[PDB]
């Protein structure tokens, strides 16, 4: 039950906790012994490790499963594996938390179940803020500089840590972005292809009102033209 | 960055001094001009 | 095209690494025909080769400057008679 539970919440699921698709992980529920006061507990601790499972699993899909180069930006694109490297790194506490759980029940393996929730208790909140950003994400099939809106309203949170950590991410996605930016104002050519951020004189190309980010106005979107347009002539 | 462009600035310096030195060679020598 | 399609990532080291020396013979091949004028090549997988001295064969990359060293070579390789 002690080890049996890190286990499974690193997502390596054994028969205690029967992982499903509609009720995450879930334990066994069948024990003519178990406790009641026990029981709650693990079924709110469960949701944690169901919420970890499912970002991973989104994580190892859509980051490293290609080249890098479809025409839709809610599977592929730079900007959606930014999204996915963004949030990799907000989860390394999370692993971290559950390394120093198993060095103090080694030491001691008589701990109570109030102290881990108790531990646990800043994550609980956490995932489930997060969950809701990704899921637009995925079930709009959101594309382009579209995503970096949606995280945007959603850091004007009133909570301070889902505040700083979904600040992260989008300091993540706004790396590559400026990696290109830095290209096409300077040249004229960009490397990205099916992604738009209002490139398509306007030889070859044309400014769009609609993928424009909210805090960029769009007469800094028009400096950013005429500076790559005119590089490109001389 | 990826370009190879900072390899051909020192080559296309040199292919131009190889068709100069073609072209004096044939006028002072072979006297194509006099043709 | 590899090397442009993917340069925003943490795969850019290995990939740079890569063509770094993938494209070192290739480099050493045009830095002996354009300064000897003598050509060398692995297995014929680079399609350019090579009295009135012009009736000699010929048969991604810069290719601004490509069929330029086609005839840059061929110049040497008389220059050298």
């Amino acid at each position: 039950m002690i080890h049996e539970l890190l286990l499974a919440l690193s997502g390596y699921p054994g028969s205690i906790f029967t992982w499903n698709k509609r009720s995450g992980l879930q334990v066994s529920q069948d024990f003519p012994f178990l406790h009641p006061s026990e029981t709650s507990v693990l079924n709110r601790l469960c949701r944690l490790g169901t919420d970890y499972i499912r970002f991973t699993e989104f994580i190892e899909q859509y980051t490293g499963h290609v080249q890098q180069q479809q025409g839709q930006g809610g599977l592929h694109g730079i900007y959606l594996r930014a999204f996915c490297t963004g949030l990799d790194s907000v989860l390394q506490p999370y692993r971290q938390a559950l390394l120093d759980l198993e060095q103090e029940f080694l030491g001691d393996p008589h701990l109570s179940i109030s102290h881990v929730n108790y531990f646990l208790d800043q994550f609980q909140l956490l995932f489930p803020s997060v969950m809701v950003v990704v899921e637009q994400i995925k079930s709009q099939k959101i594309h382009g500089c579209q995503i970096l809106e949606t995280v945007y309203k959603h850091s004007c949170g009133g909570l301070p840590p889902v505040r700083s950590a979904l600040e992260k991410i989008l300091a993540v996605c706004h790396g590559v972005m400026y990696k290109q930016l830095s290209a096409w104002m300077l040249h004229g050519l960009l490397l990205d292809q099916h992604e738009e951020f209002f490139i398509k004189s306007l030889k070859q190309f044309s400014l769009r009102v609609e993928i424009l980010p909210s805090y960029i106005p769009v007469r800094v979107a028009e400096k950013i033209l005429f500076v790559g347009e005119s590089v490109q002539m001389f | 960055v990826l370009m190879k462009r900072s390899i051909t600035a020192p080559l296309a310096a040199h292919i131009s001094l190889v068709n100069k030195a073609a072209v004096d060679y044939f006028f002072v020598e072979l006297h194509l001009e006099a043709h | 095209q590899e090397a442009l399609h993917n340069c925003s990532n943490e795969h850019y080291p290995v990939l740079l690494s890569l063509l770094k020396t993938s494209c070192e013979p290739y480099t050493r091949f045009i830095h002996d025909w354009v300064y000897s004028g003598v050509f060398r090549d692995a297995y014929g997988e680079f399609m350019i080769q090579v009295k009135l001295y012009w009736t000699h064969g010929y048969v991604v990359f810069l290719k601004h400057i490509a069929h330029d060293i086609y005839v840059c070579g061929k110049t040497i390789n008389l220059l050298k008679l």
